[PDB]
RNA sequence: UGGGAGAGGUA
């Protein structure tokens, strides 16, 4: 490595790592490659969705649509144009389409029309290198959703009805996209139907409307006990199998042996007993059939009348009717009281539907009501429901959780549904409804699966090609037909409104975070339960809200809001992948007779519910096996005990459960869930300071989350740097990576003091040198908050813990004054403001430097072409950018009349609208840009911008060109040198006249000319080059209907900290700075350093996060080896010192797995190294993986600190001591966005609500703090009734009192006179509109 | 059926739905 | 001016 060998974190991790840390951005950019991509037939995506509708017949099928092929045009601006010009990043979607005419007139006229041309069906926004969408200039991240996986879930209530206090099964089926379907129970044990959630048919509804008599419903819904009457006294064939417990009867009988009494109840010996004999027929008395129902229908045969239909109670006339009707072999339906419920013979009694005609009409009449039901309506509709692929999908994720929850084989199949289907279900609930079976577990991690952008994407643009479809097909059922192409019929509004409407304003299209590169990719890892087709925030209860046993290794549980969305939003683990279907996994070893071997399985949620799994946490040695036999396991949802050969799996990594920004917390094994849950939520709110600071504890997850962001500047292609810069790199690529058609040359633009979406600061310093040599994959530029390649977040602080004179009392910080000093915590808040010049319809506005009845003093930070200059320091309540208005004419006096024929200024009254920076904003100006229209002049100050902008893009592209042609005479010397053999010849001549040398015709000279040629369509390609981007900088820009130009201009601020600003550690210890104490003030030690920060003591043992106190004393260690270090370093002792003893620093844990060794390092590297070491060691702590306290104090005991952690602190002002040693140390601390410049807000009078009459809301335009209903409550129960009057007249909505009020505070006398407020007149009218007279009754 | 809607342009197309179609 | 949605955040 290479900028690893610059500075290497100590590691105490005692475990070997057997799979790295993925791309942190695979999800997004893997559901995005799925949407966008052609595949062929493993339909994704465009693919999918064009073939989801095409082809399309007419009304009639005289001519169709077909679809050949679809591809994406090059989009007409890079991501940084888009982002500076204020447009979407998308591209053109052009599909090649196929129009072929059915001749009607023929049979079968198939050829009669071939059209095939380029259709261009809307634009699709793309996704960027980092996982992010830039919609109309601003950035945005489309968050993943976990919804409710399709197919069918066997879920129960707790005792809904409490009568009873019963349980009530219920199934329902979720299709993809379709009517959903739920069959239930009642406290009458009756199966129902819903569909839609509409009212509650009898589910045999359904089956009739299935054309299913009552006959074959009994056939599938029960099993048949046959009794057979032979000279009138009744015989029955029992299977032995239908008697469990229930008392006989009668006393049963065989052909000659007495088995179970009446009275007696039969007992599984019993059973055994009449397995043994295998009797068949066994005679049964009258009264035991009174009480069976009868499963089939029946009818006298010598007459022709119905004598007992299927689903009746039969009775003794009954009975005899059918012994003397000839029908002397009945088959009844078995029933019971235990198991085989009579449910479905209850459902076809309470069932008034009798075939499939009035079932449809009775569907029809739920479904659509209060219409005429006919015969092919209600048939048409109930096929549409569920039997028609173009209304109704499961997407085959749901016909894999179908078949799986059916205890079906067959994985894929119909994406209808099916009778088998619905009977299977009807089936299944009744199974459950006995109880063989159990009911699903609703939150589990295998019944919701993750429906990411690409997806979504998907269902947006087919929801976008269904609405054009419709209409194409309208249009080619009744136009003509030779002249039809299909580019005047296909229209790209629907397509391009609903997909821009999707990636611009969905529920799950979010504004990106963009604080630090932490921020941005825990955006874009994360996992929404809400949105469409989701959850919603108001109605979600707290099963929802818990962290399930399958999050293990999938979704975080120590990282989520904590307020009214906190079980709602989670966070992707570290290892999480996806399935194909969209099921999280994570990675496992698998162990084999003990061994734990390197192979990985990414096991599902379910799949890892039968396993035994190992704790990560469990001993290996020798690559073996475990140390002891009684190891821990986790096993289908709990956790126990198990022995060492029992075991399947282990986890991959200690780290395999928390989140990515819930493994940068050293220590956080030693923090209470609570505090580790809002240290991994205030890290994602630091704001990046002046001077970026490595933590010195941290985890080594800082390289992975700095380089994953793709908030740095990797190298694409390694080598050697040839020219740094502020603002470039040029890299020259070893031989061995070049391209044989190429010159070897990279350039990375660093894209400096660009805004953020929260104001922030975003720039690259470049941390590479003149010279340096890099390879592929090593940090070049680091970003906004990263060192070196490792996130930085904030600085590391001397924090001292004691009580200091109340000034930390609770959750407060005392802070010196060299922090101040030093600007550790100086954060630079870069701000745009625009000025829009409008053309308002009395005449169009201007931006010009004549600006009437101003001072020429704020005329000076203008120019003279009305714009700032860049570099102004202005402030509150000056100019920026004049830009007047036309007031309007309206009059005609002898004055006015004067001045327009003096002057010409034809709208001499003017009203001046010039966009003026707003109050308490200050800073510097650093960047203006103006966009023009078409057609309007520009002015001066754009024309200055124009040629800058030219400048600059025609150097680049000059190097371009130099370094082309660079590489093309660098091929033409190759083959040169390949032909013949020139080399002193051909480099005493200059390079540029490589040309005219030439020798004897032959192949080589045949390739000079043509590499003659080609550099000259080489120039020609450079100067169309050139041309356009001359014409792309000088085209008018497409700006909004009725602005003329748009002046955009940026500040830049830096916000020192200051009493009231908010502070954090890690660890969820957040604090505000109350004070800023000098440094003769603050506490020291007897070498005189004093502490940087004073902490309370008192706030750790209630929080109970210890890993505070041990990144203080891992940080007073590194310090120590720091200034060890340091020391030798200013005394220039030698290498070998130093070698020796970085070296003994780097070799000190107990066990670690890292093994580092200076022998092979060169003297340089150790000088380099020890320069970067001399401000501090850093150091890694994985997450439950941690440094022991026996290691600390080993470190300690190394930097010749005191090992108990505590040193003895003098007092700063009395010089006095201490009683006890205090424990100092060197925490990291971050500055939280909450700065008391945007929340200090006063406001005495200023503009008021138009319809209400009260005071505006908000610091933004500058409103009043509502005086609520508590404070209301507050004041009445004080019995300040002058105060409280005060409050709801005169400061408030009433007009004449707060006039008065203001003017009688203004002339000394504090008094007011109150009347009623506008609100309560606002209200009287209201209610008056309503049509009822209310009145003020006078007295 | 008279009654079960409350949706005038439902009860619009079931008036106007009796009125037989000339020819 | 100043209204409504949606999203996120702080105590």
């Amino acid at each position: 490595s290479y900028t690893e060998k610059k500075r290497i974190r100590k590691d105490f991790g005692k475990r070997p790592q057997v799979l790295d840390v993925p791309y942190l951005l695979s999800i997004q950019l893997d559901s995005f490659q799925k949407f966008i991509e052609q595949d062929p037939e493993g339909q994704y995506g465009l693919e999918a969705a064009f073939r989801s509708v095409f082809p399309i017949q007419s009304y009639s099928g005289n001519s169709e649509l077909q679809y050949v092929s679809y591809r994406l045009g090059e989009p007409v601006f890079d991501v940084q144009e888009c982002q500076i010009r204020g447009v979407t990043y998308s591209a053109p979607l052009r599909v090649k389409l196929r129009l072929v005419i059915y001749e009607r007139e023929a049979p079968e006229g198939t050829v009669k029309d071939i059209k095939e041309q380029e259709v261009y069906m809307g634009e699709i926004p793309l996704m960027t290198d980092n996982g992010t969408f830039v919609i109309n200039g601003t950035e945005r991240v489309i968050v993943s959703q976990l919804h409710r996986s399709p197919g069918v879930f066997f879920d129960s209530d707790k005792g809904k009805t409490h009568s009873s206090g019963k349980v009530l099964y219920n199934a329902r089926i979720i299709p993809y996209r379709g009517s959903w379907l739920d069959f239930e129970f009642d406290p009458k044990d009756n199966l129902f139907v819903r569909i839609d959630r509409r009212r509650k048919l009898p589910a045999t509804i359904i089956l009739r409307a299935l054309n299913y008599t009552t006959e074959q419903i009994l056939d599938l819904f029960f099993e048949k006990v046959i009794f057979e009457i032979r000279d009138n006294k009744l015989q029955m064939e029992l299977v032995p199998e239908r008697l469990r417990g229930e008392t006989a009867s009668f006393d049963i009988e065989a052909n000659g042996k007495v088995y179970v009494e009446k009275g007696r109840r039969i007992t599984a010996r019993h059973i055994r007993q009449l397995e043994k004999d295998d009797v068949k027929l066994i005679e049964v008395p009258v009264e035991y059939i009174a009480g069976k129902v009868v499963a089939k229908d029946y009818i006298d045969e010598s007459t022709g009348e119905l004598i007992c239909a299927a689903n009746m109670e039969l009775s003794l006339d009954l009975l005899a009717k059918l012994s003397q009707s000839g029908h002397k072999r009945i088959e009844t339906l078995f029933t019971n009281d235990l198991d085989h419920g009579p449910y479905i013979s209850e459902t076809l009694r309470v069932d008034p539907t009798n075939d499939r005609l009035s079932a449809l009409v009775e569907i029809y009449r739920m479904m659509r009501p209060g219409e005429p039901p006919t015969r092919e309506a209600a048939e048409s509709l109930f096929e549409n429901l569920f039997f028609s692929e173009d209304r109704y999908d499961l997407s085959a994720v749901g016909r894999m959780k179908f078949n799986r929850s059916l205890l079906r084989e067959e994985i894929e199949g119909s994406g209808i549904l099916s009778k088998d289907d619905i009977i299977d279900v009807m089936k299944k609930l009744i199974d459950i409804r006995n109880g063989k079976g159990e009911v699903d577990d609703i939150d589990h991690l295998g019944n919701r699966r993750i429906r990411s952008v690409g997806e979504m994407a998907e269902n947006q643009f087919r929801v976008g090609l269904v609405r054009v479809e419709r209409a194409v097909k309208e249009r080619l059922s009744l136009g003509d037909l030779d002249t039809l192409m299909p580019q005047d019929m296909i229209n790209a509004k629907p397509i391009s409104a609903a997909v821009k409407e999707f990636f611009g304003s969905s529920q799950l299209s979010q504004f990106m975070d963009q604080n630090n590169p932490l921020s941005e990719i825990t955006h874009k890892r994360r996992i929404s339960a809400l949105g469409p087709g989701g959850l919603t925030r108001e109605r979600a209860g707290f099963e929802v809200r818990d962290v399930h046993p399958t999050h293990y290794g999938r979704v975080c549980p120590i990282e989520t809001p904590e307020g009214p969305n906190i079980g709602l939003i989670n966070s992707l683990s570290v290892y999480a992948q996806t399935n194909e279907y969209g099921f999280l996994e994570t990675p496992y070893r698998k162990v084999t007779d003990g061994v734990v071997t390197d192979e990985i399985h990414y096991l599902s949620a379910i799949e890892e519910g039968n396993y035994v799994i190992a704790q990560a946490n469990s001993n290996l040695d020798e690559e073996g096996h475990f140390v002891e036999d009684l190891v821990t396991c986790r096993s289908k949802g709990e956790s126990s005990l198990f022995s060492r050969d029992q075991v399947d799996y282990m986890d991959v990594s200690t780290q395999q459960v928390v989140s990515v920004g819930a493994s940068l917390i050293p220590f956080l094994e030693h923090d209470d869930a609570n505090r580790a849950l809002m240290g991994a939520n205030m890290q994602r709110q630091a704001v990046p300071t002046l001077r970026a600071d490595k933590p010195l504890v941290g985890t080594g997850m800082e390289r992975a989350v700095a380089v994953d962001s793709g908030v740095t500047a990797v190298a694409k292609r390694g080598g050697v740097v040839q020219y740094v810069d502020a603002s470039r790199i040029v890299i020259k690529v070893n031989e061995d990576e070049m391209y044989p058609g190429e010159a070897g040359i990279d350039i990375y633009n660093l894209t400096k003091y660009t805004r953020s979406n929260q104001n922030t600061c975003i720039n690259q310093m470049p941390c590479v040198s003149l010279g340096e040599p890099v390879e592929r994959g090593d940090v070049l530029a680091d970003g906004p908050s990263t060192d070196l390649g490792e996130l930085a977040l904030g600085q590391n602080m001397r924090v001292a813990f004691m009580p200091w004179n109340g000034y930390n009392f609770e959750d407060s910080i005392l802070v010196s004054e060299r922090v101040v000093q030093e600007d550790r915590f100086t954060t630079i808040h870069i701000q745009e403001l625009a000025c829009v010049s409008r053309d308002t319809k009395l005449g169009p506005e201007e931006i010009t430097a004549d600006i009437p009845n101003v001072g020429e003093a704020a005329l000076s930070k203008l120019d003279e072409s009305g714009i700032v200059y860049i570099g102004a320091e202005v402030t509150g309540g000056d100019i920026l950018v004049g830009k007047v208005t036309p007031k309007g004419e309206t009059q005609l006096t002898p004055e006015e009349k004067l001045l327009r024929a003096i002057f010409g200024e034809k709208a001499s009254d003017v009203k001046d609208s010039s966009l003026r920076v707003p109050n308490g904003v200050s800073g510097t100006v650093i960047d203006v840009q103006v966009f023009t229209r078409d057609g309007v002049e520009k002015d001066k100050r754009a024309l200055e911008i124009e040629e800058m902008q030219l400048k600059q893009a025609k150097k680049d592209l000059s190097e371009e060109l130099q370094i082309l042609e660079a590489g093309l005479f660098s091929r033409i010397r190759a083959v040169l040198v390949a032909g013949g053999v020139e080399a002193e010849k051909l480099d005493k001549l200059p390079r540029d006249r490589w040309l005219e040398l030439g020798l004897t015709d032959e192949e080589k000279q045949n390739q000079l000319e043509q590499l003659a040629e080609q550099y000259d369509e080489l120039k020609h390609e450079f100067e169309k080059k050139l041309e356009a981007k001359r014409r792309k900088i000088t085209q008018g820009d497409d700006l909004a209907p009725g602005v003329l130009k748009i002046v955009k201009v940026y500040l830049a601020v830096k916000r020192r900290i200051q009493p009231g600003d908010k502070m954090a550690g890690r660890h969820g210890n957040k604090g505000v700075i109350s004070k800023i104490n000098p440094i003769e003030d603050m506490p020291y030690d007897e070498n005189g350093t004093p502490v940087d920060i004073v902490l309370n003591p008192l706030g750790v043992p209630s929080r109970m996060n210890i890993g505070q106190i041990l990144e203080t004393h891992l940080g007073m260690a590194a310090k120590g080896i720091g200034d060890k270090i340091n020391a030798m370093l200013k005394q220039q002792q030698e290498v070998a010192k130093l070698r020796e003893f970085i070296q003994r620093a780097y070799d000190l844990g107990a066990d670690v797995r890292q093994k580092v060794d200076l022998s092979t390092f060169s003297d340089e590297e150790v000088m380099r190294l020890a320069e970067n070491l001399r401000k501090g060691m850093p150091i890694a702590t994985p997450v439950f993986d941690g440094a022991k306290e026996a290691e600390i104090k080993e470190l300690l005991k190394l930097g010749d600190l005191p090992t108990s952690g505590q040193i003895r602190l003098y007092d700063g002002r009395t010089g006095e001591q201490f009683e006890r040693p205090v424990t100092v140390g060197y925490m990291y601390m971050l500055k939280l966005n909450h700065l008391v410049d945007d929340k200090m807000h006063a406001r005495s009078t200023g503009s008021y609500s138009l319809v209400t009459q009260q005071p505006l809301g908000g610091k933004a335009q500058f409103g009043g703090q509502r005086f609520g209903e508590m404070e209301v409550w507050a004041l009445e129960a004080y019995g300040a009734a002058y105060t409280l009057q005060e409050m709801l007249t005169v400061k408030s909505d009433d007009v004449n009192g707060r006039t008065k009020m203001y003017k009688n505070i203004v002339d000394g006398n504090h008094q007011m006179e109150p009347g009623m407020p506008e609100s309560f007149n606002v209200l009287l009218k209201e209610i008056r509109s309503l049509g009822i007279n209310i009145e003020l009754e006078d007295e | 059926e008279i009654g079960r809607t409350t949706d005038p342009v439902r009860m619009y197309m079931r008036e106007m739905g009796t009125v037989e179609l000339l020819t």
